């Protein structure tokens, strides 16, 4: 995984953050929105996988 | 840590409890970002409404006043998010530091 | 305390006078006047992009 | 740029794309690396 | 014409909210809240505040006040 | 996107413009009960997909 | 002067940005961090963070963060 | 309308109309403690009454 | 040939909608369900719900659901 600086996070001031917005989608018709981070989800430290 | 309030108990004494158990809202749920005296202070997001609660077993009342804490911003575009790019403009903040006096 | 700027205005330009491209996703307050006699001033929110 | 059309490829897997979304970049004022970036809202969009 | 209550004229010739007429603040000098009106503390399993409104049998310490004097939640019995 | 547990109690956000979002021509809350059915697009959640 | 930060002028005569002038993260050789702000520590009643900004162990671990760094609910020290 | 119980942890939803509205003459959004006392009809808390 | 639904025309000649041939109920007479989808049998890493729908084991109690029958709450432990 890796950090990056977001405009806001936890106390407004622009800061770093282990979890950063990179990009977001919704052409979903249901609304849904599918959402890039800069963690990382469904892998372990070791980088095995699991859920 | 700690702030105080006239209970309603019949012998009206001074009754404390901690200040995690304050809380500021008019929409969602505000950040107290200092709080001194009979005074606090909260960045909050834009709503017809200020709320004041505390969540402290019979403590648990709360007061609501009117009021249009309508969005505002600095500067000249109507951006939601502080830009993390751009001029820096003079712009009126209320410092964070309770010893200030305003 | 940071502002944005908005995106520089593609400038179309013509006999005595000008065309700009404004393109701002937030609304932005446009100003101009000319340096004559009579400033003639004007404001506009403009939003999104309009010419 | 901000018209249909501004990014343009003869298909979607093709590396051969061209666009021309008036894309261009400032100082980076702050101390925290960035890459200010300005550019017209996606002409696809605004004729969506 | 209706008084300011737009309610009941009490015996001093004053008029009252019918919200005043059994809030036990008698708001007149004789009668308001002084002429007969119900109150019963509900069943002897249940708790009661210095209002004298009832709460639950379940809810006599849970978190969440169910009296708006607080009572049913006082670290006095919590 | 924000995560709410130890220290790392940090939130992140940045400005999109998620309006109310539907497909067909009639506007609605809730996808109804039923009425009609409608070729539309959605993000599946089978995370094997790949986009 | 008012320059690329409209605050401050270093020795090196560079425009240097008084809101980068009292952080860990320091700046231009002199007229900058130096001359520090108001840096001073708490009493022992507070515990100190990584960023060196203390608020009182009356909290600490307590499940909602008081640091700007989150020090305060770390498994590392709770 | 939910059950936050957890053990059966579920929610309903409709679409209605729920819009603030006030008897008498003044946008409010909370009862103000002055003025006419206007005749007006709420819900009777008192669950052994009967609609 | 394609028609109400825009979906399958059964063997049994019925114009049913795919959006319920994965679902464990047979819409048609004949077939739907009978060209079973992908039930992917999940191993023990994973808990099984009432459905038959598999979930991450460490959530079989925790407070919040992760089954669409929410079982993964079940008051056989919880
Ligand atoms: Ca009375
Ligand atoms: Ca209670
Ligand atoms: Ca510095
Ligand atoms: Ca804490
Ligand atoms: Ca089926
Ligand atoms: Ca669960």
């Amino acid at each position: 995984p890796y950090l990056g600086f977001c405009p806001y996070c936890r106390h407004s001031a622009p800061c770093f953050s282990p979890i950063k917005i990179e990009n977001v989608w919704d052409e979903s018709d249901d609304g849904s929105i599918r959402i890039q981070v800069s963690a990382q989800f469904g892998y372990d430290q070791a980088g095995t996988a699991d859920v | 840590t700690k702030f105080r309030y006239m209970s309603y108990d019949h012998d009206h004494d001074i009754k404390e409890d901690s200040v995690k158990k304050i809380a500021i809202s008019t929409s969602g749920p505000c950040r107290r970002l200092g709080h001194k005296g009979y005074f606090l202070l909260a960045q909050c997001p834009p709503g017809d409404s200020v709320t004041v609660s505390i969540t402290s077993g019979a403590s648990e009342n709360s007061c609501t006043v009117e009021k249009k804490i309508r969005r505002k911003f600095v500067g000249r575009e109507e951006y939601l998010f502080p830009p993390v790019h751009g001029k820096l403009v003079k712009c009126h903040v209320y410092d964070h530091l309770k010893e200030t006096s305003a | 305390c940071p502002v944005p700027l908005a995106h520089t205005p593609t400038v179309t330009k013509w006999f005595k006078g000008i065309t700009l491209h404004l393109t701002a996703t937030r609304p932005t307050l446009l100003t101009t006047r000319k340096l004559g006699l009579r400033a003639d001033a004007t404001a506009e929110w403009i939003t999104g992009t309009t010419s | 740029p901000g018209a249909f059309g501004d990014i343009q490829a003869s298909s979607l897997d093709a590396t051969d794309i061209v666009a021309r979304t008036d894309i261009r970049l400032l100082k980076p004022s702050v101390k925290n690396i960035h890459v200010p970036y300005t550019q017209a809202v996606s002409g696809y969009e605004m004729w969506k | 014409a209706k008084c300011e209550p737009s309610q009941f004229q009490c015996t001093n010739g004053r008029c009252i909210t019918l919200l005043w007429k059994c809030d036990g603040d008698e708001d007149c000098v004789d009668g308001s809240d002084e002429k007969n009106c119900v109150k019963k503390t509900c069943a002897e399993s249940d708790f009661v505040c210095n209002n004298g409104q009832c709460v639950p049998s379940r809810w006599k310490c849970d978190g969440d006040p169910d009296c708006e004097d607080g009572s049913d939640e006082s670290p006095e019995q919590c």
